């Protein structure tokens, strides 16, 4: 053994692959990466990012959300991607460019919004 | 010349008069899309008033839980 | 949001035309509003009815247009 | 007479000892001049909440010509039975004239609308036989 390297030569883990949840809230977006088994292994967020609801809720915010949670599974040796999407805030498209601009290889885009059949009373915003 | 080339349930008073029938699920999966939407009467290859039961029959499978109603599932 | 796709990580091309869930999409109809009988062909009529000097200037572009007669 | 049609259902467990009770519904009808023009499985259905903590269980189909009161007397034996899980019965309905109708529909069940927790195998040990050249 010699002195160690200035920047690291190994990684603990190299499951290759998970899923980006994202909940692209009416508020905010978060973003999630989890394991294929859907146990989550890093997160980050646009309201985290110094963003108010007023903000947090922009595909702007979203987009640096992806990258904080790129950032975030790092050391379990993910590098695939799908990604998954949810509710009605536009963090669905500009988080998943700077998602892929971080390092990870994206190969299906699908939504997991549920829709009812009629279902129960919505909540209320604006009064509407 | 007699006869000319029909359309389902067409050139013909006698058929469809009642409903079309909700047991053969697998025929009723045709009029439905990917998401368990119904189609219309222009889609089905049918007109208004066998569209209507073919509506009844789709809706009647899916809540029997015999007939896809979303993508998602349980 | 990002509806179900063929597509190869579509997030560089700009879709937005159909990759929705509510925002633009048809289950808004029921969702947050009163049944209205008369609202959602009135509402039309209604949109439609004050840009009434652009509507008229392209109808006399295309009445002046047609006759071959410049 | 009426021409009737039935639905029953059982737990997944029970997918393969639902033939046992075909038997006996059978013996009713037939027991009443009543004849079995068809008799069909649905296969292994996902339910939106556990019924005695599973949240799947299997459907089958069978299709007669029957006197009223049989299918009647029939729709309450179900809901009196606590291994027969849920019913629909209707009234004016007849069989397909089909030789394994029922095949297509197994395949829809297997597919999309199912959540598949369990073996295909155990399920089509009911109802039409997966005759695959007739359909």
């Amino acid at each position: 053994a010699k002195a160690p390297i200035r920047a690291r030569k190994r990684v603990r883990k190299q499951v290759s692959d998970g899923v980006a949840h994202i909940h692209a809230s009416f508020n905010n977006t978060i973003v999630t990466i989890t394991d294929r088994q859907g146990n989550a292994l890093g997160w980050a967020t646009a309201g985290g990012s110094g963003f108010r609801g007023s903000r947090k809720s922009t595909p702007f915010a979203a987009q640096v959300a992806a990258e904080r949670c790129a950032d975030a599974v790092k050391e379990y040796g993910i590098k695939n991607l799908e990604v998954m999407v949810k509710g009605p805030g536009p963090g669905r498209e500009s988080t998943i460019r700077a998602l892929n601009a971080a390092g990870f290889r994206i190969t299906n885009i699908t939504d997991v919004t549920p829709i009812p059949h009629n279902g129960c009373r919505p909540p209320k915003k604006r009064r509407v | 010349a007699r006869y000319f080339r029909r359309r389902k349930f067409c050139r013909f008073t006698a058929e469809g008069v009642q409903e079309i029938d909700y047991k053969d699920i697998a025929t009723l999966k045709n009029y439905i899309t990917e998401s368990g939407k119904i189609v219309p009467s222009r889609i089905t290859g049918t007109r208004a008033k066998y569209q209507r039961q073919l509506a009844r029959a789709i809706k009647r499978a899916r809540y029997l839980s015999l007939l896809p109603y979303t993508d998602r599932h349980q | 949001p990002v509806i179900k796709v063929r597509e190869n990580e579509p997030f560089d091309v700009a879709l937005r035309r159909f990759k929705r869930s509510c925002e633009k999409a048809g289950v808004l109809a029921e969702v947050r509003r009163r049944e209205f009988y008369e609202k959602p062909t009135t509402e039309r009529k209604r949109a439609k009815a004050s840009a009434v000097k652009r509507h008229a200037k392209k109808l006399a572009r295309e009445n002046a247009r047609r006759t071959r007669l410049y | 007479m009426r021409h009737y049609e039935i639905v029953f259902m059982v737990h997944p467990d029970q997918s393969e000892q639902v033939p046992g009770m075909i038997e006996r519904y059978t013996a009713a009808i037939t027991g009443a001049e009543g004849k079995i023009h068809r008799l069909e499985d649905w296969g292994r259905r996902q339910l939106a909440y556990p019924i005695n903590k599973l949240h799947k269980a299997h459907y089958v189909l069978m299709n007669v010509e029957a006197p009223q009161e049989v299918i009647d007397e029939l729709e309450t034996t179900f809901r009196f039975n606590d291994a027969v899980i849920r019913s629909m019965v209707m009234r004016t309905k007849h069989a397909v004239t089909e030789a394994s109708p029922m095949v297509k529909a197994k395949d829809e069940r297997r597919e999309r609308r199912d959540d598949f927790a369990n073996e295909t195998a155990d399920d089509a040990e009911a109802g039409d036989s997966e005759e695959e050249e007739e359909e």
